[PDB]
Parts: structure tokens; C-alpha cells; sequence
């Protein structure tokens, strides 16, 4: 019984905006920052579950 | 808001109904008690489907269960979720059928049929607006194919537009438990065909072949066995309780999967299933769902799917997953394996998606099948009955109630001819 | 300066009655104990007492005591008059003839002597507002013998008559078709105007419009209280075009025995689905010319039209109305009758409508009442006539009634009078 | 050589909650057609 | 004001008249003792109904108790709730009519009922405005049937225009009791069609079948039947006691139940009736309550309303409830089962709605039906009255105290006439 299991379709239209409008990142920083963004991706399920 | 009915009769149906409770009711987050238990909203929207409230807050289920003997009730009733069940809803004999065909429809049967119709009726006329019926028996025995054939035959009369669902566990030469079984069998496939609407045959040859090598389990019970038709059982009419990305009622897998009125004999499967210990090194991915769905021994029956053509095959997909996927996947297996497939119907594969999956699983899918293959399952039961029949063996008793040899000869030609009608579709060419 | 007089007989009336003065003292705002805490709008109503309290201008009739003790022990015990509350022993048990002849004599009376001590109080009387069920023993038995000494004793006094009709397929009681017809006689020739206001349009409309699936009687009476209240709001209230009662009968009374007429009201909705949309006066008028929408189970699209009298209360504007009564007459499924070209009595009024509190409305700008003459209204007078000739082919239920006072044959002067009676529409509806 | 049920059957035990009345008369417990207002504006007219 | 009077007689008529007395003090609030300590202003609102002030502001009841044999009478005198009754209302013989109609209705009641007659017309005179007579007692019993039958003919010989009620048990064929009970049945039919203006039957196997399946008690008894009877006798005077959206009297049910001066014999029953297993499971709802109202194993009679049709039926409602969902319960009934139901009256169904449920349940349902199916007693009663008769067995009792054979033939041919007649409408179409 798990409680992100019930989340359903058609809950996927129009819900808020994660990202504010008053610390937009620039654009410099997202192309430097996606080392860890890939690597948080590969890894994500190999430490916190796999374990 | 479009409920169905529940009647299971019979040692075997009684038994596959007591682990379907089960299985509804934890999906449902229901106690022993009736009290609803559950953690999100989306359990009780639709739960008036198969469960009716009462006051003072309490969930009864709309079930029927009804016998020639107190020994199989008097059993459910002290198990666990054995006090869901109304007790006016308990009906029985005090005589039993002893696996006799004509005790269970022309004597004994047809002097009890009155009191169970009238809660049937009960039952029905309370329900909003009535969607269908299921029933869950054998064809193996004389309380079983006996009322339950009379019971869908009179239930039919005074609803001719609902649906019928029936679930036959069928009798297999190899597993082999009665010496009357072929005499029985062939009778209440004359009077089904005529009747049901959807008819899904099982064969406990299968579940004890499943138990073994895939699932992989030293010493299986009844327990398990009843467990696996009971997920398969309830994956049919998910989509029915929960949203989804494609509805699809059970009168919308009649119209796409039945070219003819008597061709209603289905077989099922259930995937995915896995070890114990042996689930960690799978992935759960629809290409891994559907190449176990698809294979030969995954199949609730003797037949082999591979000695025939499929007609029209059903998918019910469970939980959360692209829709490109799961039709990309469905084309790739018509156009890979055409020899498999009828050709003069285009595209002959339904697929439909709901987003709930089963607790305690990620991925689901219930895939039921119109294949020519389960003539042989029809075929085996004919030489078994035509052998015994020719020496009149274990025939006074049928013909000592009232019922002559004219009804057998006349079942074994309607199932003879269901055989050969059957087939003829197979070698048909465009 | 301008009164009128309310008589409450029956059960059925009764229990509209009260529903009725609950919303006519919110509308003044005259507490249920009679005083007020903070222009004399409520005289036409209500009475000053001369320091403090106002009482309202109706009596109570009635043979069985059941009704009126709920009242006298309610918490409206102090607002009426202690000795206006008239009540029986004996119950008239939906017997026309006791209710005429055996135990309505006594009581008739008393009910007499204090209509004269109220009309003698008034200086400008208006006329007079009559509540029964037809389908019941005092409600017809009482009312017919009030009817016919009114009509003798004041005269010219216009009467109204809220009457409601059995409903067409379903009923309470099982004789009531003997005494509905019974009644009908007396109603014909000694009031001025009659309302059908049966039960089955009522049950639909709040399963329609303010979704109850099981409404009890309250629900059903709070309605009615507010047409009442919409046809007298004129009488009491400022407005653009005001209408008085004696300007009914002069403007929707084609001929004097073509009286009967069935009523409309919109809107009628509640307050959590008001929010999505405007109600315009254009959409509110066109509302109440839905059949649906008929307080009587009739449909008017069978028969011609004769007059309307429609009336608005709010915050209207004349320019409005003519608007949307333009458009009604390039309407092509609402046809009027060929010599009646102009068939609109419209007034407007500044008051918009009150809601009681807890009450199942809302409160809006705008409503709408109508009060409408046509021709469709024959077929409710052969359905009845259909159900009496079948009982009285065999003499059904005639030894209770032979019983108690009432000649056998004086079933065929009532029933020759309903065929009269439809004689009557047939022949004015057809064209010249 | 009868339980309590002698007759006492007809009535009996009833807890608070089953006694009150059905669950609804005269009202509409759907959400779209209540008749309860919100908390912003406990009293406004109805229109345009 | 509309206050009635109660008179007893015979040893069943005083078993149910104790045991309504225990059950309308109970629901008024009046101790054994005769104080009053109820909860509820409604409690006391309408007392003087059933109930007598005396000096000290204690209440008694205005019941007459009438006997042949003191036995009953000082068992009741004992018993609880004995002590409610006035003294001087105790009025006996000392000798007895043995099973006897001519002895109970010749010779010592034409000599006894003086001093009752004196007590009843004492009662009548000192009530405010009579309402009516209702009386309990027994057909096959001989001082019951005889005694109370003739104070029938003087009460209604000296008051005309009250109503009279009688709930009377007839004689049963399968549960007897008396071997010449068709004699002194026959006997109290004929004098009772003449004078009563209502009649309701009950049958004490009907009872045993109720108690049996309904309730599924194992040992019932006399307590329990009577307090069946009584609970059903209570309904029809509730709405007269206790405010409602609809109120009905009495004389209300004649005029709307009786369409014919004779045709005056009607059946009751009660609802809802449910066994302390299935307490819980229970939801009490107007299609649920109008379902087992006309369920046909709920009525108080053995007559069978499938062997017959409906002319007149009436439904007394007690509980807060819609009048909407009544009227359409109602006209669905009526429609579903039109072939049931007499044509040539339209709506022949009277509901009523109180306000004041019975003390314990949310809601109750009283029926009065009055169909053609109740023939059938009258069939087999004059049956056995006939087989006997042509023997003359046990006549020589009957004739040697004043009667002589005509009577009996008249009798008989009442009775008959009463069934030719009664049975006329059944077939009789418009
Ligand atoms: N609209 C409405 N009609 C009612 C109401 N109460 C009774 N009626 C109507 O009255 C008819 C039966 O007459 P009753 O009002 O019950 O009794 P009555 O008018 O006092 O006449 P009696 O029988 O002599 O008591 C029914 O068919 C109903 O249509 C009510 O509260 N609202
Ligand atoms: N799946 C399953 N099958 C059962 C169970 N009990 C009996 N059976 C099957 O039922 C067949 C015998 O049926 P039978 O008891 O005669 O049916 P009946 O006449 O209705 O009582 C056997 O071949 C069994 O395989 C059970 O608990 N589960
Ligand atoms: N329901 C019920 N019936 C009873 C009771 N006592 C006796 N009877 C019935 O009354 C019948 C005999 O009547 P009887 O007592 O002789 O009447 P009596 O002569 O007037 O006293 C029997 O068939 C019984 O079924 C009782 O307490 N309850
Ligand atoms: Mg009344």
C-alpha cells in the first residue's frame, strides 16, 4: 500500500509552475550544471533503493 | 451506478469466490468487519459497484452463494472474511448432487432453484441500473454444472439485454478426479453456449503447471491456486472501478472479441508472475509484460495456443505507461508472427489502459484470448464420452431420474457440432 | 386602506397556510411573537392591535383538531388570534356528504360571525383568499358551503381560490375522484378565479431545478407561499406598473365560466450553482414559458393561449420586458388564439423576493410569476371524468354517501356539469 | 431439557447513529447543487 | 375527544388484550402502577385516547374484561401490568361455556350480559365524544365466539352510527385445537358479517411461520405472538395518537378500504421484521419496508395474495420520511404488479405518513389489505362445517339449548352466499 501509487492521468494538466519567477537561473549556469544532473539521474535509484 | 452481481455455487465456486472476497476487499481497504480502512480517495468513488452500505456504516457485498450441501458454507462462514456475507444470502440443500448431473437440474435442483431466484431477483432489482452478471462454478460436478446451468438458463428469461459472465473450471485428462466427469461436461456445454454471453474456461492442469515452474513453489494448495483466477478475475473488470486512459466495460470485450454468437469461449492469463527469489533480476517494462503474456505456458488451459490461430485477443493494461509503447508493442507481435494470426479480420488485437495497478505491483496486465486452440480441450472430452457412452456405463443413474439417453445423444451432436463449426474458421482463406 | 381577507379549510389548506404567513412576516419583518423592533406596507395583511402586536387577517377551519393543535402549541401560539383558530371533533374521513350535510352545518356559523367581525374592521376590502385541496372531505365538503354563503352575504367581492387538484397518475386517497367532481359543481358558478396547483408538476420541479430527490411537503408549501406573495406584492409595494386584484378577472377572464387558469414561477435555483449564470431577464422569462415549468401537470403546447398575466418583481426595467415579450410572439411553438391579438398583462414591481432563512432558494435580483388562461387546461377535466365513470358504472363507494344525507341522483347534475364545462373550451377554441 | 430475542427483537439496541433521520430531506447533498454558500460571502444577491 | 373503548373476552381475546395494554403503556410511558413518567411532551399529548384520569393523577385504562371462567381472569389479575385495570371492570361467570356456542351465547350470556352491557354503556356515557369499539376475541372458542358476538348486536343495536372493530383469530386447519371449532366458527361468521363494520383475521399458523422463518426463533410462544398481534394493532391507532404529514382515523380507513357494505374482512401484517443475526446487515429504507410489506410471507394470514386479487390496500407510514419516495414506492408497485391488482378502480392504494416512529426504530409500516384470496378460509371452514354436519355429529349439544337445525342451515348458506359473492368481483372485469 503505497500512497504515490494512486496518482493518476489527466492530473497532469495544468498544476502551478515548480520554478518562481524571481530566481530564474541563468543560462550560463544550466550548461555547467548538468554534470550533476546527469549524474543524479544515473544514480538516483542505485542509492536509495538498491541498497 | 452500473453494479454487478456476484453468485458463485458449487465446492469449487464457493471456494474461487472466498479468495475473490479477499482480494476486492483489500484492494478496496475493507476489514472483517466491513469498515472502510483505506488511505486514498480513489477507493470509494466506485465502490458501490460491488459492495451495498448499510446502516450504521458497515459494507455488505452483493454475493450469492448457493449448494446442495451445508459442508462447504459451513466451512466459508468461520474462515476469515467469512462475516462480509449477508446471512440471508446462504442458501442449501440438505441431500447434496453426488455428481449427478440430472439430481442437480431435473429433482433436486428444481425444487430448490425457487428460493435462490427469489434473492437473485432481490438483489437485481436493487442495484440502480444493473450491468450484468458473474458466476463462478465448475463443470466437473452435479451441484455445479447442475443448478449452475439451470440458474443461468432462468436467470437469462427475465434478463435478456444484461450481460453473463461464467468462470468453468473445466475437468483435464491428465488431472483426474471423477470417473463421470465426460457425462456431466458434455451436458452443460449444450445448455451454456446457448445461454452465457462470456464463458472462460480454466483447467487445473494449467494452475498446477504454473504453480511449478514458474512461480516455483515446492508445495502448492488450493490456497494459491484459487489466488491466481482471483487476480485474473478481478484485472477483467478493473477498468470498470478505476480511471483510465481507455474505459472498457465488460459489454465493450464482448462486441470486439466475439465475431460470432457462439464463439464465447475464452482462455486467460495473468502476467506479470515471478519467483520469490528471483524478482530482483527482472525488469518491469511493457516489452517484459507482453512477451510473458503471449507465452504458451502461461495460459489457464491445457491448449496449446500455438497449434491454432488466434480470432481476437484482449489486453488490459495496469498503472502507469505510455500509450506509443503498449500499441508499438501490439503491432510488432501481428506482423512478426502472421502465420498465428487470422488474416481476413484486420488488426484483430484490443488493447485498453487503466492507471490503478494491483497493490503491491508496479505493472499489470490481463490478457484474454479467442483462439481456435480450445477445440482440443473439446475434442479430448468428446472421446472420453463417446467411449464410456457406447457400453452404457454409469448410466442408469442419469436415466433412473426422469432424463433419457435422447438428451445425451443430442448434447454430443450440439457439441460436435460446436467443434467442427469452430474449426472451419481456422482453414478459412480470403 | 387595502385588505384581504384568507380562509383556511382542510388539511391541505392549512398547511400552505402556515408555510404562507411565515414568509409574509420576514417580509415585514414582524417578529413571530407579533411585535416589531424597529411605510404601513404589512395593513394589508396585518392588523395594528393599537400598541404593540400585529395579527394577521385569517381565519382557521377545520373539523379534525390535529392540525390546529400543532399551531396553538407551536411557536407561532402567539401571533394569531386565540379565537380565530375554529376546529371540530368529529373529522369529515373523505366524505363529501359530511362535510356538506351532516357535520359542516354546525360550524359554518361560527365561521360566518367572525369573517363579519373581520370585514367590519377593514374600510377598504379587496377580497377574499381561499386555500383547500379538492381531493378531500372538508377541504371540498367546507369549502363548497363557504363558498355558496359568501357569495350571498357580501356579493360583488371578487374571490380567489388556491385549489389543489389531484395529481393524474399518482394519489393519497382512493375515492377522491367522487368528491373532487363533487366540489367542482359548487367552484363553477361562486368563485371568480380558480388556480390549479396539483402535486406531481410540483415534485418535478424540485427535481429538476433544485435537485431534490426526495422533498417532503415543506418543500412543496414554501413554493407555493411565494407565488402567493409575488401576486400580492403589487398590492403592498411601490412599483413602475402596479396591478390591483380587481384588475385580474377584467384582463384574463375571456368569458364567465372560462376561469380556470395555471400558474408559472422562475427562477428557481439554488445557491451554490447561481454563481454560473447571470439570470438575465431575457433567459428568466423565457424560463417560464417551459412546459416543465407548468405548476399544473398540463402541457400547453396541446392548446391555444388566451391571456397571460405576468408579472416581474426586482430590479426590471420596462424597456426589458417588451424586449423579451417581442421575441415570445416571433416564437413560433407558443401560439396565442386568433381573436386575441395582444394577450400580455405585464406589471413591475421594486420588491424583489425575500428567502427564508435555511429555505432551499436564494436570493436574486429578479423573479418572475405568471398566472396564464388557456385552452389545454380540458384535458385535466377528462382524466377525472374518465376515472369517475369508471367507478360509478358499478356504484362503488355510493352506500357511504347515500348514508349520510345526499340524494343518489345528485351524481348525475355533477357530472353533466363537467361535460357543459367541456363543451365550453371544444367551442372556444375554434377558429372564426 | 433463548436468547435475549423474546420478542424484544423489533426494537432493539438502534445506536444514535442508526435512529437519526435517512440523510437527507428536503436538501441536496450533491456538490454542484448544495445550498450552502462559501465563507467569503455569507450573504449577496444572486445575479447581475 | 375521539376516544375509544376496549372489551375483551375469551382466554385468547384477554392473552391480547394484556399484551397490547403492556405495549401501549410502554410507548404512552405509564408504569404498572399507573403514574406517569414519560420523556416526551408527545407521550402525553393525546392520553385521554386510550386512558382515564382519577382522583390522585394516576391513569386507568377504559378496558372491559368480560369471561365465563375466572381461571384467566386471576392469572391476569396477577401478571404483570395487572394492576392498571379498575377492579370493578372484572366481570365473570361462574360456570362456563365448555366450547359451547349455544351455551355462550343462550344460556348464561343472555343472563351475564346484563352487568357488562351496564359497565360498557357506564364507559360510553362518560367518555367525551366516542370514536368506536374495538374488540378482541376468538372464532373457534365457544364463550368468546358466542358472548362476543352478541354484545356486537347490542352494542351496535344501541349506538349506530360508531364504528366497531373486532380482531378476531380464526380457526386454522393445520394447527387445531377444537373438534367441533368449524360448528361455533361458522356460527360467529354469520352473526359477525351482519353487525361489524370491520373484521381483521389472524391465524395462528401464519404466526408460527413468521416467528419461524422471519424471525428464526427457536422456541416462540404465546408472549410472542401476541406481542406480534399487538405491535399490529397499535399501528393502525398511531396516527390517530400522534401527529402527521397525513393524519387518518378510523372512520378514514372504512370509507377508503371498504368499497362494499359485506365486503368488510381485511388482513393486517407488520413491518420490518428481521432476526438478531441480520440486525446489522439491515438498511431501513421506504423500498426496502414497501418490499417486505408486500412480501406475502409477511402477512398474518395463511391466505396466499397470488391466489387471488387486490381490491383495496392501505400502508400506514410512522417515521420521518419523504412523501415523494411513498407515492412513487407505491405507483411502481401498483404498476409492476397490475395483473395482481383489480382494473376497473384506478390508485386503489392509501398511504399515510406519521411522524412518530415506534419506540426503538426509525421508522415501521402497518398494512390492511383487503383482497380476494381470503376466501379461501371460508372455503375450507364451510368444508369442514358441511362434512360434519352431514353426520350430524355433535349436534345433539347445540340442539338441546333452544336451536334446532334451520339455523344451521341458514348459517351455511350465509357463509356461501358470502363466498359466491366475495369471489363475483374477483373475475368481475370492465
Ligand atoms: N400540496 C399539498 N397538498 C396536500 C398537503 N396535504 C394534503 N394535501 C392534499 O390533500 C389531499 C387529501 O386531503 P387532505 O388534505 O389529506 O385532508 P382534508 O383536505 O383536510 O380533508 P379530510 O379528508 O376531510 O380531512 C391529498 O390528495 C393531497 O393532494 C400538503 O401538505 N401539500
Ligand atoms: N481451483 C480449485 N478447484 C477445486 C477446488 N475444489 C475442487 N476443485 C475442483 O473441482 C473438481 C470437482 O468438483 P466438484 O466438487 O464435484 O464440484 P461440485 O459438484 O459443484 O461440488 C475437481 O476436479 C477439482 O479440481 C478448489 O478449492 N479450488
Ligand atoms: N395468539 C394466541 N392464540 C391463543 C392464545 N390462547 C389460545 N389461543 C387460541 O385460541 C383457540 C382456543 O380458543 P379458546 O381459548 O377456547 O377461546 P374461549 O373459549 O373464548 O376462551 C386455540 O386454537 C388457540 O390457538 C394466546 O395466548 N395467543
Ligand atoms: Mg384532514
Amino acid at each position: 500500500g503505497c500512497k504515490a501509487m494512486y496518482q493518476t492521468t489527466n492530473n497532469d494538466y495544468g498544476q502551478p509552475f515548480l520554478q518562481d519567477n524571481k530566481t530564474v537561473p541563468t543560462y550560463n549556469e544550466l550548461v555547467e550544471a548538468q554534470t550533476e544532473v546527469t549524474r543524479a539521474e544515473k544514480q538516483l535509484k542505485n542509492k536509495t533503493v538498491a541498497t | 451506478m452500473r453494479e454487478i452481481v456476484h453468485i458463485q455455487g458449487g465446492q469449487c465456486g464457493n471456494q474461487i469466490g472466498a479468495k475473490f472476497w479477499e482480494v476486492i476487499s483489500d484492494e478496496h481497504g475493507i476489514d472483517p468487519t466491513g469498515t472502510y480502512h483505506g488511505d486514498s480517495d480513489l477507493q470509494l468513488e466506485r465502490i458501490n459497484v460491488y459492495y451495498n452500505e448499510a446502516t450504521g456504516g458497515r459494507y455488505v457485498p452483493r454475493a450469492i452463494l448457493m449448494d446442495l450441501e451445508p459442508g462447504t458454507m459451513d466451512s466459508v462462514r468461520a474462515g476469515p472474511f467469512g462475516q462480509l456475507f449477508r446471512p440471508d444470502n446462504f442458501v442449501f440443500g440438505q441431500t447434496g448432487a453426488g455428481n449427478n448431473w440430472a439430481k442437480g437440474h431435473y429433482t433436486e435442483g428444481a425444487e430448490l432453484i425457487d428460493s435462490v431466484l427469489d434473492v437473485v431477483r432481490k438483489e437485481a432489482e436493487g442495484c440502480d441500473c444493473l450491468q450484468g452478471f458473474q458466476i463462478t462454478h465448475s463443470l466437473g460436478g452435479g451441484t455445479g454444472s447442475g443448478m449452475g446451468t439451470l440458474l443461468i438458463s432462468k436467470v437469462r428469461e427475465e434478463y435478456p439485454d444484461r450481460i453473463m459472465e461464467t468462470f468453468s473450471v473445466v475437468p483435464s485428462p491428465k488431472v483426474s478426479d471423477t470417473v463421470v466427469e465426460p457425462y456431466n461436461a458434455t451436458l452443460s456445454v449444450h445448455q451454456l453456449v446457448e445461454n452465457a454471453d462470456e464463458c472462460m474456461v480454466i483447467d487445473n492442469e494449467a494452475l498446477y503447471d504454473i504453480c511449478f515452474r514458474t512461480l516455483k513453489l515446492t508445495t502448492p494448495t488450493y490456497g494459491d491456486l484459487n489466488h491466481l483466477v482471483s487476480a485474473a478475475m478481478s484485472g477483467v473488470t478493473c477498468c470498470l472501478r478505476f480511471p483510465g486512459q481507455l474505459n472498457s466495460d465488460l459489454r465493450k470485450l464482448a462486441v470486439n472479441l466475439i465475431p460470432f454468437p457462439r464463439l464465447h469461449f475464452f482462455m486467460i492469463g495473468f502476467a506479470p508472475l515471478t519467483s520469490r527469489g528471483s524478482q530482483q533480476y527482472r525488469a518491469l517494462t511493457v516489452p517484459e509484460l507482453t512477451q510473458q503474456m503471449f507465452d504458451a505456458k502461461n495460459m489457464m488451459c491445457a491448449a496449446d495456443p500455438r497449434h491454432g490461430r488466434y480470432l481476437t485477443a484482449s489486453a488490459l493494461f495496469r498503472g502507469r505507461m505510455s500509450t506509443k509503447e503498449v500499441d508499438e508493442q501490439m503491432l510488432n507481435v501481428q506482423n512478426k508472427n502472421s502465420s498465428y494470426f487470422v488474416e481476413w479480420i484486420p488488426n484483430n488485437i484490443k488493447s485498453s489502459i487503466c492507471d490503478i495497478p494491483p497493490k503491491g505491483l508496479k505493472m499489470a496486465v490481463t490478457f484474454v484470448g479467442n483462439s481456435t486452440a480450445i477445440q482440443e480441450m473439446f475434442k479430448r472430452v468428446a472421446e472420453q464420452f463417446t467411449a464410456m457412452f457406447r457400453r452404457k456405463a454409469f448410466l442408469h443413474w442419469y436415466t433412473g431420474e426422469g432424463m433419457d439417453e435422447m438428451e445425451f445423444t443430442e448434447a454430443e451432436s450440439n457439441m460436435n457440432d460446436l467443434v467442427s463449426e469452430y474449426q472451419q474458421y481456422q482453414d478459412a482463406t480470403a | 386602506m387595502r385588505e384581504v381577507i384568507s380562509i383556511h379549510v382542510g388539511q391541505g389548506g392549512i398547511q400552505v397556510g402556515n408555510a404562507c404567513w411565515e414568509l409574509f412576516c420576514l417580509e415585514h419583518g414582524i417578529q413571530p411573537d407579533g411585535q416589531m423592533p424597529s411605510d404601513d406596507a404589512f395593513n394589508t395583511f396585518f392588523s395594528e392591535t393599537g400598541a404593540g402586536k400585529h395579527v394577521p387577517r385569517a381565519v382557521f377551519l377545520d373539523l379534525e383538531p390535529t392540525v390546529i393543535d400543532e399551531v396553538r402549541t407551536g411557536t407561532y401560539r402567539q401571533l394569531f388570534h386565540p379565537e380565530q383558530l375554529i376546529s371540530g371533533k368529529e373529522d369529515a374521513a373523505n366524505n363529501f356528504a359530511r362535510g356538506h350535510y351532516t357535520i359542516g352545518k354546525e360550524i359554518v356559523d361560527l365561521c360566518l360571525d367572525r369573517i363579519r367581525k373581520l370585514a367590519d374592521n377593514c374600510t377598504g376590502l379587496q377580497g377574499f383568499l381561499v386555500f383547500n385541496s379538492v381531493g378531500g372531505g372538508t377541504g371540498s365538503g367546507l369549502g363548497s358551503l363557504l363558498l355558496e354563503r359568501l357569495s350571498v352575504d357580501y356579493g360583488k367581492k371578487s374571490k380567489l381560490g388556491f385549489t389543489i387538484y389531484p395529481s393524474p397518475q399518482v394519489s393519497t386517497a382512493v375515492v377522491e375522484p367522487y368528491n373532487s367532481i363533487l366540489s367542482t359543481h359548487s367552484l363553477l358558478e361562486h368563485t371568480d378565479v380558480a388556480v390549479m396547483l396539483d402535486n406531481e408538476a410540483i415534485y418535478d420541479i424540485c427535481r429538476r431545478n433544485l435537485d431534490i430527490e426526495r422533498p417532503t411537503y415543506t418543500n412543496l408549501n414554501r413554493l407555493i407561499a411565494q407565488v402567493i406573495s409575488s401576486l400580492t406584492a403589487s398590492l403592498r409595494f411601490d412599483g413602475a406598473l402596479n396591478v390591483d386584484i380587481t384588475e385580474f378577472q377584467t384582463n384574463l377572464v375571456p368569458y364567465p365560466r372560462i376561469h380556470f387558469m395555471l400558474s408559472s414561477y422562475a427562477p428557481i435555483i439554488s445557491a451554490e450553482k447561481a454563481y454560473h449564470e447571470q439570470l438575465s431577464v431575457a433567459e428568466i422569462t423565457n424560463s417560464a414559458f417551459e412546459p416543465a415549468n407548468m405548476m399544473a401537470k398540463c402541457d400547453p403546447r396541446h392548446g391555444k393561449y388566451m391571456a397571460c398575466s405576468m408579472m416581474y418583481r426586482g430590479d426590471v426595467v420596462p424597456k426589458d420586458v417588451n424586449a423579451s415579450i417581442a421575441t415570445i410572439k416571433t416564437k413560433r411553438t407558443i401560439q396565442f388564439v386568433d381573436w386575441c391579438p395582444t394577450g400580455f398583462k405585464v406589471g413591475i414591481n421594486y420588491q424583489p423576493p425575500t428567502v427564508v432563512p435555511g429555505g432551499d432558494l436564494a436570493k436574486v435580483m429578479r423573479a418572475v410569476c405568471m398566472i396564464s388562461n388557456s385552452t389545454a387546461i380540458a384535458e385535466v377535466f377528462s382524466r377525472l371524468d374518465h376515472k369517475f365513470d369508471l367507478m360509478y358504472a358499478k356504484r362503488a363507494f355510493v352506500h357511504w354517501y347515500v348514508g349520510e344525507g345526499m340524494e343518489e341522483g345528485e351524481f348525475s347534475e355533477a357530472r353533466e356539469d363537467l361535460a357543459a364545462l367541456e363543451k365550453d373550451y371544444e367551442e372556444v377554441g375554434i377558429e372564426t | 431439557a433463548d436468547e435475549w430475542n423474546a420478542g424484544k427483537c423489533i426494537s432493539g439496541e438502534a445506536t444514535l447513529k442508526e435512529v437519526q433521520t435517512d440523510k437527507d430531506l428536503g436538501k441536496t447533498n450533491r456538490f454542484g447543487f448544495r445550498n450552502i454558500t462559501k465563507d467569503g460571502d455569507e450573504n449577496r444577491v444572486f445575479g447581475v
